[PDB]
RNA sequence: GUGGGAGAGGGUGGUGGAAUUCCCGGAGUAGCGGUGAAAUGCGCAGAUACCGGGAGGAACGCCGAUGGCGAAGGCAGCCACCUGGUCCACCCGUGACGCUGAGGCGCGAAAGCGUGGGGAGCAAACCGGAUUAGAUACCCGGGUAGUCCACGCCCUAAACGAUGCGCGCUAGGUCUCUGGGUCUCCUGGGGGCCGAAGCUAACGCGUUAAGCGCGCCGCCUGGGGAGUACGGCCGCAAGGC
């Protein structure tokens, strides 16, 4: 189990159009996970929701999607 | 005046003078609430993750502008009226937060 | 709301002398600025009490302030009246 | 008596009862069994064993709808949804893939108080 | 003043997806639901289970926390406006302008009230099914006010940290939210846990005091009778003080 904001490249987390890098930040379904598999900090975690749910509405990003296997 | 993200996203299957008609009324009205445009893009039709009017694809305009904030609401609620519009959102715009911190 | 343009152009009005930035008519001015912003919003959005409470606590702050000044100083009191319209 | 290709199977597993509904790639139904469909009656009704054989009798009345093999969808969480599972997979109906898609909502709906 | 913050602090206007219900069509067949076991109930006028579509209300999953905000009550999808409080930096301005606060005034979970809307889920009363000796209940199936919105009243609470507000002094350690800093560390502001001294009836409290002091308000004086009686005041009422 890896840590998933811990390698990737610096960005902007108040960029609510920029999928490639925020769909990293969700899960094997829709949710955005905890700061736990993300590494985000506080202040950070906060905006990540925040665009999240900017992008979710714009489209780009789920509300939810369904685990696979079982 | 103050400085805002104009997102439009519409209707995918628009031919090119549908498009930019819908395309001019969003700017002629854009200039009619006095909305002066510090920059533009036209990202075009992207892909989504969730069908907006069972169309998996919609396309994307921004606008950042300096306008008068009393009519930003207003202005939305003109976009948004067009049938050919599917999704629009106003951000004030952003000085962009770090990460990886 | 209120901009340091607006701010500015009172505080350089009000200033007792250039350079004054916090002296009591400055205070009481910026305050009433405020205040009647504040007032005015109020005047519709009744319904938002909290908002209000900070109406009363600036009220409250002001008429502190203007009564040590009519305490100090009749004159200031007197003619900062003159110009900013209360009491 | 349609000729039904290939296709997809939903397992709705509750607390009470197992219902297995298999439809065409579609989403149009074809087959379905639960354990109130073969003799069970009463709690029963809910055993892992009552499951695995609605899963298993409606795998066979699908295989004699020339169904061969199904995606799976799993919606809910009760006992005999595992062995509404190895039922399928193990009918030789082959399996295409199990999901989930069991539905729960971003909290709109105040619940009965044996909810709470 | 200036510069820099963080936040479900408030109002209004928009608005987004999930789920429930219902209607519409599709395909499909005997059950579904529900329990401790079961009945009531719904079902061949074709339900349950799956797909498509529409309607409408309500609330906001994951982020969410042992977190944050606010004086309290309380506040959680996203946007915009309108606004309250607040923290650190700089040491720029006034020059004690300060603290507390009887009365008065404002706020004030829920329930409840009046008028007018709204009503998907829930659900007192009710209507049935169980269960028991009985069951005016716990369980099951329905359902009305109500829950929702506006305006107006009500003004209660385990309104709990059961701990009034302000300021000063008295070892630390650890986790933490949020600022500033020549960034294992230092330095302010919040929130937790262990603890020096000291307090305590003990339990515990301990730089977020229940320690050492000062100001100022509220309050108590055996239990029941009783938050009752009478009086007054408030309220449409229920009732409140
Ligand atoms: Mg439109
Ligand atoms: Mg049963
Ligand atoms: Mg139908
Ligand atoms: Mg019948
Ligand atoms: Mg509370
Ligand atoms: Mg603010
Ligand atoms: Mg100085
Ligand atoms: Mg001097
Ligand atoms: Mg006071
Ligand atoms: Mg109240
Ligand atoms: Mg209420
Ligand atoms: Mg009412
Ligand atoms: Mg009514
Ligand atoms: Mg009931
Ligand atoms: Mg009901
Ligand atoms: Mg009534
Ligand atoms: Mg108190
Ligand atoms: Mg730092
Ligand atoms: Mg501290
Ligand atoms: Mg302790
Ligand atoms: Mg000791
Ligand atoms: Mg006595
Ligand atoms: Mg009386
Ligand atoms: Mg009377």
């Amino acid at each position: 189990k890896a840590k998933v904001k811990a390698t990737l490249g610096e960005f902007d987390l108040r960029d609510y159009r920029n999928v490639e890098v925020l769909k990293r930040f969700l899960s094997e379904t829709g949710k955005i996970l905890p700061r736990r598999r993300t590494g985000l900090s506080a202040k950070e975690q906060r905006i990540l929701a925040k665009t999240i749910k900017r992008a979710r509405i714009l489209g780009l990003l789920p509300f939810t999607e369904k685990l696979v296997r079982k | 005046m103050r400085r805002y993200e104009v997102n439009i996203v519409l209707n995918p299957n628009l031919d090119q003078s549908q498009l930019a008609l819908e395309k001019e009324i969003i700017q002629r009205a854009l200039e009619n609430y006095g909305a002066r445009v510090e920059k533009v893009e036209e990202l075009g039709l992207r892909r989504l993750a969730y069908p907006i009017a069972k169309d998996p694809q919609g396309y994307f305009l921004w606008y950042q502008v300096e306008m008068p904030e009393d009519r930003v609401n207003d202005l939305a609620r003109e976009l948004r009226i067009r049938d050919n519009v599917r999704r629009v959102m106003v951000v004030k715009s952003q000085e962009p937060f770090l990460a990886n911190a | 709301p209120i901009t340091k343009e607006e701010k500015q152009k009172v505080i350089q009005e009000f200033a007792r002398f250039p350079g004054d930035t916090g002296s009591t008519e400055v205070q009481v001015a910026l305050l009433t600025l405020r205040i009647n912003r504040l007032s005015e919003h109020l005047k519709v959005h009744k319904k938002d009490h909290h908002s209000h409470r900070g109406l009363l606590m600036m009220v409250g702050q002001r008429r502190r302030l203007l009564r040590y000044l009519q305490r100090e100083d009749p004159e200031r009191y007197r003619a900062l009246i003159e110009k900013l319209g209360i009491r | 008596k349609r000729q039904v290709a290939s296709g997809r199977a939903y397992i709705h597993a509750s607390y009470n009862n197992t219902i297995v509904t298999i439809t065409d790639p579609d989403g149009n139904p074809i087959t379905w069994s639960s354990g109130g469909v073969i003799g069970y009656k009463g709690s029963r009704k809910g055993t892992p064993y009552a499951a695995q054989l609605a899963a298993l009798d409606a795998a066979k009345k699908a295989m004699a709808y020339g169904m061969q093999s199904v995606d799976v969808i799993v919606r809910g969480t009760g006992a005999g949804r595992e062995q509404a599972i190895r039922a399928l997979q193990a009918s030789g109906l082959q399996v295409k893939s199990i999901v989930d898609d069991t539905p729960v909502p971003h909290n709109g709906c105040r619940p009965k108080k044996k909810f709470r």
